[PDB]
């Protein structure tokens, strides 16, 4: 007639990327990044076109977009109301990921090179963490973007004040505090393609604070690292077999050598050894045909092989490898495999982090550093209390300490004034207070709309 | 897209019923249909009608000619000498397909008059006025007329529409398909002291000019099918719901307080089903009618539900609250997704049954807890795998035979066996749970809300089905709405578990490689059994090692056998630290039984029941004991109880005893540990040290501290130690000694539990606890040592059985003067007398059970007595008792009792096809063939039960015991 | 195939920014004739012509990395492109020290760690080529001279 399931003893207490992103399609997720492309990682230069309308030198008219944006938004609302009115999934094509439609915001990063960073086509959510005031509270200050959640336990290193709403980017890669600023009055956004220039205005720009990593970047040549390498190659080989039109399905080796040119061909052969065979003569000659007994994996199995966040962690590792290699142990500590391991270990409670150090991406007192630290009388007798109490009121010591009239305490205090066991609680308290202070300082520096002199 | 199989579209139907005569069991009425022809040259119009005498038919007030023929009255000819069942199944499928309104066909063929052909070619309206009469209906609509004198309201006489699926043809002529939606106008002229309950909202109630009768006018503006239209006419006590005011509850007279207490929960069921879906309840009223001699325990129509009165309990009745509560809940789930959103074909029925069962399981999860949800899901999955390995398999969504491994045709609902229908609904809701596992629960509720929102925008238009077919769901439309809301399509999961009809069998065994620190699993499938299929997807496995609980996904391709997964450290055995569990907590474990070299404590293959599977894993006995003790999953505790019966070591006895002593364990795990402890105790006789099992534990938990053999006075307010207290002597009575005689220490304990029972102090009744005490007394009966077939007299009465017989005589006689609830003690005492007769104690005489199986008794007493008579005619090979049972199948007033007799005679058959019996005449073959052909022609559930009985007794070929 | 779109930020003088903003929010194709962009073959120099009035432009590198994020429901945001360049209108000169937002000013100088920073490779390659071209090479680490 009741619950009768002892649930408190058995059980004591989401991000959907675009279909180009979960299928690891090669413009958005590159197979190989060279040295000059690893130095320009997430900073892609403005390339000159060889063919197209912008390839011809001269003045080029920009095309302001207003009819395209509202036509696409009205069309997507018609699609959503035709499908029952609920929430829909729209990003199914690469042409859905253009900047020419939808409500764009901008997101600026505080650090130069973050430990993790999203590729093009990946999704993120905006969560507004709101700690209620003690007792009565009016309700979360409402915000234009994101959903609100009431956080008793602070997600970040510091703890939220009562009545403080903090927005944050939340995805599988990291979680980072964001701060909404209005755009400058002079800046517009020009989307250039091969055909022409297009212009939008922007009104909302977020500043993203120091990231709290939720995914561990592997080290160079680590087991996980090289496992992702051979998995990325296997997924690319399977998707080339799916794209093949001949029956039985056949691929060419130098397509894979064009995609992965740093790979030795022994490793590519190793991936093709199972699931394919080389025909040297007759029909299908110089092709790697698919074995007739081999069942090519379905789309969901290929998606379950490699995740996009693993590709972002691998790209962070190889970009940091390049930056360290170019710059000839302090720098090695600031490498994202070390800092991600340190932060995730600190979140399980394995170890603590020195919040002031050299892994600090600011280079000043603002921001944290994610590197691991371990969790860990002859003349004072003549006074004989009577005269020590008189010495305390002559030393301007407050009357409480004089009042307790203790022996050891009063003398320890008068030795301290004449100068003027455990290691677990005090150290933990100091680390927590330092982290909270750093978080508060970072928020104050970030949300400031005060003008800063050049 | 829905295109009609009928060449006309029905817009509106008026059903008027006059002259409901209860003495003569007769109704008179008319029916006026408003059809729009879609094809010119319509000529004949084919409607559905059974048992109605059609007087006249006028089309547009012009007299028309009709011809009636029902091929399902006598399926095969009387003078055909065929006696095999495949012939009857094909002929019965062809006969049901010849009256099918889902094709163009129908039983009543009306010819359009000639002068209306210029009205039908340019497609204009036709108004068909049939007037009919039911003279004395067999199974059309049930007349319950008691034999007390007085007026018909003073004796308690009532009518209700019974049947399943498309059975509205049995009481008025209609287009009896779920795809012909129309609006309705329903008038019923009943007696002045009676009330007529039906679908729609009651617009008025006018008197007749003599003021002796009154007419109830109902109107249904939401377009429903004819199959969802119902009727209940009787002297009902009306009760408006004090929480929701459009909901009226009708009961039989003198049962108003039971109705008040029983239907007081229903507003919470309404609130749940309207907050997980975001649509409000689509109909403008809701009516719950409680009746006598019901067809099914719960039937759901449009804006109406018909329950039996046997669900009505008072405030002091426990063990019946949860069952009645979930009957109300599944009636409301079928109100949402069987009556508002209807079916497009007979295929796509799995969609509606799955959505109904799935949202009812979500209700059960919120109401009774996740643990009760997991236990229910596991019992449904065990039910399906038992049925599919027993006979063939259940095929959701067949394509039109698609399933030729069974003995009936799955093209129509009225040819299905009843066990197949039950397993169909069961498999449909488990496959919907699988679709929720692939595509998350919030997207699933968004799918259901999109279907309901399309239906409710469709439900308000007036266009005659330009838009009313958005209220009909199909499989392709359901998968398209899933693909719209999620972007993933489930076509491999649909192809495996819907279109393919099989379950999978997993045989697992592990080996721990100490050198490389890996766990080598070995999972092989039995795919050559008749019910099985081959699984090639991914498979989750959960390994509990000393460092915690880790999940692994295994890819089980056809050629796969060995799966090497990695193992973690064993540094929580170096220091004593707590071992972290599946949830966030951690416990102290006694690691003395564990191996020194392996860190892993237990392994579970497919823990979340994400496939339709039967797992046979080979762990070590200490791993089963650790999984019984420290797991935070009830299905794993249940499967460890089930696997500890093969290991009778004293460590397993200690494990089950620690489970039994432990509150904060789920109570249905302790109730299983009682029976497991009884089996283990029976297997380690001549090793057992102290008292019998669970006795000291019973005296520690439920008896007085100062008196060990006196039980505490009954206080049943905890509801978990009540269930454990009433289940522990029932398992304790299975204690088997070396001599095979129950220990007179346990029988004396049960008799002292019976004597010292005092129930004058709790707020709850004692009928189920006393009934379980009689069941415990019946469990202790071992077979008697008859010498030279000595006639069972008082001279050879066992000294043990005389006490048992005195107690059940006292209990049955006291039930004759003071009854309980459900006549539980009558049912338990009849069951115990049959237990004593099955052994050589009481003379094998069926006259007592034949007197309790008469018509005037309660239906639980009747089915218990008929179960005893079926068991007697199986053991004693009685010819006259089998003729008694077949006669009772042919002419009994209650059709539920006839269905139950056929069901019990199928489950416990008097002979199988392998047996040579004296009861295998040509006379019995001719009787059962006449019962399949004629005789059961009025119910559609007795005919499938007769087909099941003929299959169980004589098989699919020609009866062998024949010239 | 698909080519990732290349978005950059255009900064205009404030009066010209107001005219361009009014013409963008109006939405006619009249703006298309009024606003043109000519990028010189230097790659870091241009003209932006507002209402046929030429303005001198420089394409500069921004110290932080921005990312355009589109949305349909304002709860889930999909990354569309990376922005690192700005065509301000009025080498070391083509590097912008400040960030676009108000809190990020003098970011490169103050809020950027110098460990991450520090052309060198190109100079090393040129030296290697000269050494390969030469017959005899003489080297000494030197002192003050």
């Amino acid at each position: 007639p009741w619950n009768l399931s002892n649930d408190e003893y058995y059980y004591p207490k989401i991000i959907q990327h675009s279909i180009p992103a979960v299928e690891l399609r090669q413009p958005f997720f590159p197979t190989h990044m060279g040295p000059i492309k690893l130095r320009q990682f997430h900073r892609p230069p403005l390339k000159k076109y060889s063919f197209g309308a912008l390839s011809q030198p001269g003045p080029h008219s920009v095309q302001p977009l207003l009819k395209h944006i509202k036509k696409k938004a009205k069309m997507r609302e018609q699609e959503r109301q035709a499908s029952g009115g609920g929430e829909m999934f729209f990003m199914r094509t690469p042409q859905d990921l253009t900047g020419k439609d939808g409500d764009l915001i901008l997101a600026e990063y505080s650090e130069e090179n973050g430990p993790l960073m999203m590729q093009v086509g990946m999704a993120t959510k905006i969560k507004n963490y709101y700690k209620r005031k003690p007792g009565k509270d009016p309700g979360a200050p409402d915000c234009k973007y994101g959903e609100t959640v009431y956080c008793h336990t602070s997600p970040f290193l510091g703890s939220l004040h009562p009545g403080q709403l903090l927005q944050a980017f939340e995805n599988n890669l990291f979680r980072a505090p964001i701060y909404l600023h209005k755009m400058p009055e002079t800046d517009f956004l020009i989307i250039r393609t091969r055909q022409g220039y297009y212009i939008r205005e922007l009104v909302d720009i977020f500043v993203v604070g120091q990231q709290c990593p939720l995914f561990e970047v592997p080290g160079p040549n680590s087991k996980r690292a090289n496992t992702h390498i051979r998995d990325f190659l296997q997924v690319f080989i399977y998707r080339l077999f799916w794209k093949s039109k001949d029956r039985p399905r056949r691929i060419r080796m130098e397509d894979i050598k064009k995609a992965f040119p740093s790979h030795s061909e022994s490793s590519i052969r190793k991936r093709l050894k199972l699931c394919a065979d080389f025909k040297r003569t007759g029909m299908d000659s110089n092709w790697w045909v698919l074995k007739s007994d081999f069942r090519l994996p379905t789309e969901e199995e290929i998606r379950a092989m490699v995740s996009p966040e693993q590709c972002c962690a691998y790209y962070s590792m190889i970009a940091a490898e390049q930056r360290l290699k170019d710059a000839g142990d302090d720098e090695v500590r600031t490498a994202p495999w070390n800092t991600t391991r340190a932060f995730i270990a600190a979140m399980k409670g394995k170890c603590l982090l020195e919040v002031t150090g050299v892994a600090d991406p600011t280079g000043c007192g603002e921001g944290f550093s994610y590197v691991k630290i371990p969790n860990k009388d002859a003349d004072l007798r003549r006074l004989s209390l009577k005269n020590a109490k008189q010495l305390l009121r002559k030393f301007g010591v407050p009357e409480e300490e004089i009042k307790k009239l203790s022996r050891w305490e009063v003398i320890d205090v008068v030795r301290t004034m004449s100068t003027e066991r455990f290691s677990v609680a005090e150290h933990q308290e100091r680390y927590k207070e330092e982290c909270q202070r750093i978080f508060d300082l970072q928020n104050k520096v970030l949300s400031s709309t005060e003008v800063l002199s050049t | 897209g829905f295109e009609s199989p009928r060449p006309y579209k029905l817009t509106h139907q008026v059903v008027c019923i006059n002259n409901i005569n209860f003495q003569r069991k007769s109704v008179v009425g008319f029916v006026e249909l408003t059809i729009f022809p879609t094809v010119a040259n319509l000529n004949r119009i084919k409607l559905n009608s059974k048992q109605c005498r059609i007087y006249r038919v006028r089309i547009n007030d012009l007299e028309a000619a009709f011809i009636y023929n029902d091929p399902t009255l006598e399926v095969c000819h009387s003078e055909s000498k065929q006696r095999n069942l495949n012939y009857f199944s094909n002929a019965y499928a062809a006969a049901v397909s010849a009256v099918d309104p889902d094709a163009g066909n129908g039983e009543l063929c009306i010819k359009v008059p000639s002068e209306l052909w210029k009205h039908v070619d340019e497609l204009k309206v036709l108004k068909i006025h049939i007037n009919f009469s039911l003279d004395q209906p067999k199974g059309g609509l049930h007349f319950v007329v008691p034999s007390v004198e007085g007026s018909m309201a003073e004796r308690g006489a009532h009518v209700f529409s019974c049947g399943y699926q498309n059975s509205t043809r049995f009481w008025f002529p209609c287009v009896d398909s779920y795809s012909e939606l129309c609006t309705w106008k329903l008038e019923f002229t009943v007696d002045a002291a009676m009330v007529a309950v039906s679908n729609g909202d009651l617009v008025e109630t006018v008197y007749t000019h003599d003021m002796r009768k009154k007419t109830f006018h109902y109107m249904l503006t939401i377009p429903t099918a004819a199959s969802n239209i119902s009727l209940a006419i009787g002297p009902f006590e009306i009760l408006v719901d004090p929480y929701m005011h459009e909901v009226t509850h009708f009961c039989l007279p003198q049962l108003l307080p039971l109705l008040k207490h029983t239907t007081s929960y229903l507003h919470e069921v309404f609130e749940f089903y309207e907050e997980i879906l975001t649509c409000r309840y689509p109909y403008s009223c809701f009516k719950t009618v409680f009746i006598d001699e019901a067809y099914v325990e719960v039937a759901a129509y449009a804006s109406m539900s018909i329950f039996s009165t046997n669900l009505l309990h008072s405030a002091m009745i426990i063990d019946e609250t949860p069952l009645t509560r979930r009957c109300l809940a599944q009636s409301l789930a079928q109100q949402f997704f069987g009556c508002f959103i209807s079916r497009m074909s007979w295929s796509d029925e799995w969609v509606l049954k799955g959505i109904s069962g799935y949202i009812y399981g979500l209700w059960m999860k919120k109401t009774f807890g996740v643990n009760e949800y997991r236990h229910w899901i596991k019992e449904e999955l065990d039910k399906i795998v038992a049925y599919e390995l027993k006979t063939g398999g259940v095929l959701l969504h067949p394509i039109f035979n698609p399933a030729s491994h069974l003995h009936f045709s799955i093209k129509h609902p009225h040819t299905l066996s009843w066990e197949y229908y039950s397993m169909f609904q069961c498999k449909a809701h488990l496959v919907m749970r699988l679709i929720e596992n692939r595509i998350s629960m919030e997207f699933m509720l968004q799918v259901f809300n999109k279907l309901l929102s399309l239906a409710s925008t469709a439900s308000s238009q007036k266009f005659q089905s330009h838009m009313w077919s958005q209220m009909l769901v199909s499989t392709s439309g359901f998968l398209k709405s899933i693909s719209n809301v999620s972007g993933k399509d489930i076509q491999p999961l649909i192809k495996q578990w819907v279109d393919q009809s099989g379950v999978v069998k997993f045989y697992g065994s592990f080996a721990f490689n100490r050198k490389r620190n890996v766990l080598e699993l070995e999972i092989k499938q039995d795919y050559t059994s008749p019910g099985t299929q081959k699984y090639v997807g991914p498979l989750k496995v959960t390994v509990q090692e000393l460092d915690g609980s880790f999940n692994h996904t295994l890819q089980i391709e056809e050629n796969s056998l060995k799966h090497d997964i990695p193992c973690h450290s064993k540094s929580r055995r170096n220091k004593k630290k707590k071992i972290p569990l599946m949830n966030g907590e951690e416990v102290d474990m006694d690691l003395s039984a564990m191996d020194a070299d392996s860190p892993l404590l237990w392994i579970r293959i497919d823990p979340d029941m994400s496939v339709l599977r039967k797992v046979e894993f080979e762990q070590a006995d200490f791993m089963w004991q650790y999984q019984l003790r420290y797991e935070r999953d009830v299905v794993a505790q249940q499967e460890s109880i089930l696997a500890l019966e093969k290991f009778p070591t004293p460590a397993s006895r200690l494990a089950l005893t620690d489970i039994l002593e432990q509150e904060q364990c789920f109570y249905r795990v302790r109730m299983s540990a009682c029976f497991c402890l009884a089996k283990i105790a029976n297997s380690m006789v001549s090793t057992w040290t102290g008292p019998p099992a669970m006795k000291s534990l019973f005296t520690r938990m439920f008896c007085c501290k100062s008196c060990p053999n006196i039980v505490k006075t009954n206080n049943f307010m905890s509801f978990q130690s009540y269930f454990l207290q009433k289940t522990m002597p029932v398992a304790m009575a299975l204690l088997r000694d070396v001599h095979n005689l129950c220990p007179k220490e346990v029988l004396t304990f049960i008799l002292d539990l019976i004597k010292y029972n005092d129930n004058r102090k709790n707020k709850f009744s004692d009928n189920y606890y006393r009934a379980e005490m009689i069941d415990a007394l019946a469990n202790s009966v071992t077979p008697a040592v008859s010498v030279n077939n000595e006639v069972r007299t008082l001279d050879n009465l066992n000294p043990d059985v005389r006490l048992i017989l005195e107690e059940i005589t006292r209990f049955l006689n006291m039930e004759k003067l003071l009854p309980s609830y459900r006549h539980t003690i009558t049912v338990s005492c009849l069951r115990a007398i049959r237990v004593l007769q099955k052994n050589g104690h009481v003379p094998s005489d069926p006259a007592l059970f034949k007197s309790y199986a008469e018509y005037g008794h309660f239906v639980d007493i009747r089915i218990a007595a008929l179960e005893a008579v079926v068991d007697y005619t199986k053991v004693d090979r009685s010819y006259e008792e089998l003729q008694w049972l077949l006669n009772m199948i042919q002419n009994d007033p209650v059709p539920y009792v006839r269905h139950k007799i056929l069901n019990m005679l199928t489950k416990n058959p008097p002979f199988t096809k392998n047996m040579e019996s004296p009861l295998c005449n040509e006379a019995l073959v001719d009787q059962l063939w006449k019962l399949m052909n004629s005789g059961t022609s009025h119910d559609w559930r007795l005919r499938c039960g007769a087909v099941d009985l003929y299959f169980t007794l004589f098989g699919l070929s020609r009866p062998s015991c024949l010239p | 195939p698909h080519e990732l779109e290349s978005q950059f930020i255009l900064r205009l003088p404030p009066e010209y920014a107001s005219t361009v903003r009014r013409a963008v929010q109006s939405g006619h194709v009249n703006l298309k004739d009024r606003l043109t962009i000519e990028l010189h073959p230097d790659g870091r120099h241009g003209i932006v012509r507002v209402d046929r009035v030429p303005l001198a432009s420089k394409l500069v590198d921004l110290p932080c990395v921005m990312e355009s994020l589109k949305t349909i429901d304002k709860k889930t945001f999909y990354k569309t492109a990376d922005i690192c360049q700005m065509l301000v209108s009025t080498e070391k000169k083509f590097i912008w020290n400040h960030g676009i937002t108000l809190p990020l000013k003098n970011v490169r100088k103050r809020r950027f760690r110098k460990t991450a920073k520090k052309d060198v490779e190109k100079e090393v390659k040129r030296l290697l080529s000269t050494d390969a071209e030469a017959v005899s090479t003489r080297w000494e680490i030197i002192a003050e001279d």
